[PDB]
RNA sequence: GAUGGGGAAGCUCCGUUUCAAAGGCCUGAAUGCAGGCCACCAUCGAAAGGGAAUCCGGUUAAGAUUCCGGAACCUGG
RNA sequence: GCUUGUGACGGCCCGUGAAAAUCCACAGGAAGGAAUAGUUUUCAUGCCAGGUCGUACUGAUAACCGCAGCAGGUCUCCAAG
RNA sequence: UUGACAUUGUGAAGAGAUUUACUUAUUCAAUGAAGCGGAGCUGGAAUUCAUUUUCCACGUUCUAGCAUUCAAGGUCCCAUUCGGGGCUGAUCCGGGUU
């Protein structure tokens, strides 16, 4: 107010040194930071073969919090929680009660791979769920033809990390589960069958079709104003 | 000789005007004035190319 | 989200460096003072030259540490012999051993502590 | 036989350039937001003479776009450059000697030096004193340009490359006979040890191809393969033809 | 001539700002957090190059622009 | 007049004739700033201290190299009638 | 030096009893990896199926000045003794540095 003025810099070539502006796009990134996106894109050009490609249909996060609600209650004996199971019940039993039956049957979610596979080859269990970033990939792959030969229905989704603190570790790659409780029997079928939907009987569409492609950014709004535009 | 200027009294060191040091005199007088017309004929030249953008 | 990079010139961040918690010392027993001010002045140098130096110039010559410079030897040479000292120049004798000339302020006799020291 | 003279140059050593009391190099300013967009403007500060190099100097200052400094350029004068003038860099930049344009930019006929081989390298033909390429066309496609470079050859590079208005400065240098062996002494003494030359033909076969004495020649056809072999090249070398033309 | 590095079976070779996350200042809140700028760059390489600053007189058998007497100056507090 | 330094200049080049440490200066305006006082340590004066290695002597028809106290070889300063 | 095989992926025509698609491997160049790629703001003519209808512009050129303090101005919050924060100033969208 009019003890000053209001004077505009022109921030235009040949005068008005210019403002900071966000490079963030521009920055000459660390080595270990460029490849890292750099994998992702190389993996997104190309063209996928199916089976790799068969991931990345996850499980939105609507069926996804919803399922892993159901798991999230059958967690597996913790630390402590194997204190009391056992101190007691390995005291209480020792010269006294019945061998194995002093403690309750267990009901958990049943976790590591060469275990969840047996089940599967074995047809005892009923959801499996593969995570969709394991690396090596081959870890996980063979399991969707897998358990859909073996009938076990399936899902992949998102989190690694995420079925793994349902297991309190810190990853997890396959968590699959078996039993159940007799109320939860609901549950678990309409899991199911609407887990079927996506990857289990739908899978052998997601075969067929490949994956890939993606011209990206700049090569996409050179094609697309190409051929669909003029030329 | 360089150093021994950090032991002299800054009245040597400088003259009293602007650029006391540096630039001497009709560099300094020359500078003013170069800096006036271009200053000047900026707003000449903004206000006659702001006329010929009004009434057309 | 998103960052505003004002720079596209990538730094290192700054991480905390933890000081040192060793667990098990290094050494058994720090080392005594070596080069003590027993050590720095070795001995007197008695020579007929240096002696006429003593009873003229007020400067007591000493053999020294070839590992002392002239600031352990002044401390040394006020502590062990309880005199203030002027100034000190040291050189090195032709066999490898230091010799320092010592003067003695007005307020000392150097005579006097030479043969208090008990050589004249 | 010995490794002759030809090949021991590439190891350095002795042969490497005569680079103290240089300039810096002669390069243009880096191209950027500034001269391809828009143009730039800065005050030629001074010419002046780069040891070996018979083409003159010119440094022409610049105010940093991104930051408040002074940015000083090494350009190669063009003849009629002068101490005090403004040159103007960048497609939009006018047409006058001393100017840095896009080569697209200007019409054909358009004379031009330290022209960039390619968009942004900062400039290579037509670098020497009293050198120029001529833009003999344009092209809708592909953003070509087509010029005639000094050697005659025309070569078709992209209309985004750079160059400078005129024609380097140093004028008819090479007409003055150089008279005395001294004065081609210092010549190459600011420049590099090639000088004097022994001919091979003097020297004993074990030194050069050409070394066989008894009488003072060469012997076998002075002129060498292609395909020849390091320490068998000397003399006419992909030599097409040979002997005094008279071409014009 | 080290260093990320890249060669070479290897002794080692190339490289000196390079396809690297390459830091170290001044301030307040006795010392960490909050300020904040600034950041292409180990080191070795001159007793004739660059360079902070001393002179005279006296003195020894043998040292002195070094000691002594007197008069100064420079850097750092 | 000799040596030598400096002042002002003239000529020579297809030769136009080091670098870095270091030092002062300018532009800028972040900032702190007075009245019974607060300001400045580029003005004067006053206080204290300055480590380490070298330092002798020859430097040549005898002190270096050339088997040697060798008519050889080995960079430089001062220069009376 | 020439051929092959392997690094070696994705496409299209048109030919025998060979021309040229695409970018992600690899190869070169520049930078203190600043302004790329698409869309939109405003100004003029395109003009009458009076609109989606495309083109064009969209910060610096008498001068050997000056150009730096997260920016002045404007527009919001805080109790603001004095400074202090958000957005504008400087369009948006992608993070493919060019
Ligand atoms: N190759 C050396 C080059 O020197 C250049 O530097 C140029 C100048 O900055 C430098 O000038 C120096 C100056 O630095 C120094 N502080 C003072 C000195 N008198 C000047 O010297 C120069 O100018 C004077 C006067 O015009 C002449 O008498 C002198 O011959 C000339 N060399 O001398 C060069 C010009 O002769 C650049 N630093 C660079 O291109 C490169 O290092
Ligand atoms: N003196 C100025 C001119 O010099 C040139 O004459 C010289 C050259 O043309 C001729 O060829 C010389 C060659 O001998 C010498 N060894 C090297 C020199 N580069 C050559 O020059 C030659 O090659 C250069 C590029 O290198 C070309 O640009 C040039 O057209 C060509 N004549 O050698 C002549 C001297 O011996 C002009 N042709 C002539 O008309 C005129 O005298
Ligand atoms: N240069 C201005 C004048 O210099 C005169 O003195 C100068 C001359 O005696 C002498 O200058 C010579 C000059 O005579 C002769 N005709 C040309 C020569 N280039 C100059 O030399 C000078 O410049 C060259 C660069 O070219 C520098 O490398 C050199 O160090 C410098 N002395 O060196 C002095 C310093 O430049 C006088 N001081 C006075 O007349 C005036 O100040
Ligand atoms: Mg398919
Ligand atoms: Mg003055
Ligand atoms: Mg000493
Ligand atoms: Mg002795
Ligand atoms: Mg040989
Ligand atoms: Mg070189
Ligand atoms: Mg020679
Ligand atoms: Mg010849
Ligand atoms: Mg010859
Ligand atoms: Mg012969
Ligand atoms: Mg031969
Ligand atoms: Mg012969
Ligand atoms: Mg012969
Ligand atoms: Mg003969
Ligand atoms: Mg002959
Ligand atoms: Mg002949
Ligand atoms: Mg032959
Ligand atoms: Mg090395
Ligand atoms: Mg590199
Ligand atoms: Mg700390
Ligand atoms: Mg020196
Ligand atoms: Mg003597
Ligand atoms: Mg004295
Ligand atoms: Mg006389
Ligand atoms: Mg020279
Ligand atoms: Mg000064
Ligand atoms: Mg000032
Ligand atoms: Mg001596
Ligand atoms: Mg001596
Ligand atoms: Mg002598
Ligand atoms: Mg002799
Ligand atoms: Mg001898
Ligand atoms: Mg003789
Ligand atoms: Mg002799
Ligand atoms: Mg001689
Ligand atoms: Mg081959
Ligand atoms: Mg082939
Ligand atoms: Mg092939």
């Amino acid at each position: 107010n009019p003890l000053t003025h209001s004077t505009p810099k022109n921030f235009g070539i040949g005068q008005a040194v210019q403002p900071k502006r966000n490079l963030s796009r521009y920055v000459k990134w660390p080595e270990y930071v460029r490849v890292q996106r750099q994998k992702k894109i190389l993996s997104i050009r190309l063209k996928v073969p199916p089976t790799i490609a068969q991931f990345q249909y996850t499980l939105d996060r609507n069926t996804a919090a919803e399922t892993f609600k159901l798991f999230n209650k059958y967690r597996p004996e913790t630390a402590a929680e194997k204190k009391e199971r056992l101190t007691k019940e390995a005291a209480a039993v020792a010269e006294g009660k019945s061998k194995q039956d002093a403690s309750p049957k267990p009901y958990a979610v049943k976790y590591g791979l060469n275990h969840v596979v047996a089940l599967i080859e074995n047809k005892k269990a009923k959801l499996v769920l593969i995570a969709n970033d394991v690396d090596p990939i081959e870890l996980v792959v063979f399991l969707p033809a897998l358990c859909k030969k073996m009938g076990v229905p399936y899902a992949i989704v998102k989190g690694k990390a995420r079925l793994g603190t349902l297991v309190n570790q810190k990853t997890s790659a396959v968590a699959a589960l078996t039993e159940v409780r007799a109320e939860d029997e609901a549950a678990l079928a309409k899991l199911v069958s609407t887990i079927d939907a996506n990857f289990a009987d739908k899978y052998d569409e997601v075969k067929k079709h490949w994956g890939g492609g993606i011209l990206g950014n700049k090569a996409q709004a050179k094609m697309d104003k190409r051929a669909k535009n003029s030329d | 000789r360089p150093r021994q200027y950090a032991t002299v009294s800054k009245t040597h060191k400088t003259v009293s005007r602007a650029y006391g040091g540096s630039r001497c005199a009709n560099c300094v007088k020359e500078r003013i004035i170069r800096a006036f017309l271009i200053e000047e004929q900026k707003i000449v030249k903004k206000v006659v190319k702001e006329q010929t953008e009004a009434a057309k | 989200a998103l960052k505003v990079r004002t720079s596209a010139t990538f730094r290192l961040p700054k991480t905390l460096k933890l000081a040192r918690a060793p667990k098990y010392a290094s050494k058994a027993v720090p080392h005594y003072n070596r080069l003590d001010s027993y050590k720095v002045i070795e001995q007197p140098i008695t020579s007929e030259t240096a002696m006429k130096k003593v009873e003229d110039g007020n400067i007591l010559v000493f053999q020294v540490s070839m590992k002392a410079n002239k600031y352990q030897i002044k401390k040394a040479v006020k502590e062990l012999y309880e005199v203030d000292v002027l100034k000190v120049n040291t050189l090195v004798r032709p066999n490898g051993t230091k010799k320092a000339y010592v003067r003695l302020t007005a307020d000392y006799d150097a005579l006097d502590i030479a043969n208090r020291i008990g050589y004249i | 036989g010995r490794v002759i003279r030809n090949q021991r140059k590439g190891a350095g050593s002795i042969f490497t350039s005569h680079t103290r009391l240089r300039q810096g190099a002669a390069k243009l300013r880096t191209l950027d937001y500034a001269e391809r967009h828009g143009y730039i403007r800065g005050i030629v500060k001074q010419i002046v003479h780069d040891s070996g190099r018979g083409a003159p100097l010119a440094k022409v200052v610049f105010r940093d776009p991104y930051k408040y400094r002074l940015r000083e350029e090494i350009f190669i004068a063009n003849e009629g450059v002068h101490t005090g003038q403004f040159i103007y860099a960048g497609k939009k930049a006018s047409l006058n000697v001393g100017n840095v344009l896009p080569l697209g930019s200007v019409p054909e006929g358009t004379i031009v030096s330290n022209v960039e081989e390619k968009p942004g390298d900062r400039g290579a033909l037509a670098r020497a004193s009293g050198n120029y390429v001529i833009i003999i066309g344009h092209n809708p496609d592909e953003n070509k340009t087509r010029v005639r470079l000094p050697s005659g050859a025309k070569k078709v590079i992209s209309s985004d490359a750079r160059g400078v208005i005129g024609v380097i400065a140093g004028g008819g240098r090479v007409d003055k006979p150089l008279l005395k062996a001294g004065r081609a002494f210092h010549k190459y003494r600011l420049k590099r040890n090639s000088w004097p030359k022994t001919r091979g033909v003097a020297m004993n076969p074990v030194d050069h191809p050409h070394g066989g004495g008894n009488h003072q020649h060469i012997g076998k056809a002075s002129t060498i393969s292609r395909g020849a072999v390091s320490g068998q090249k000397a003399g006419l070398i992909a030599a097409r033809r040979t002997g005094l033309l008279r071409g014009s």
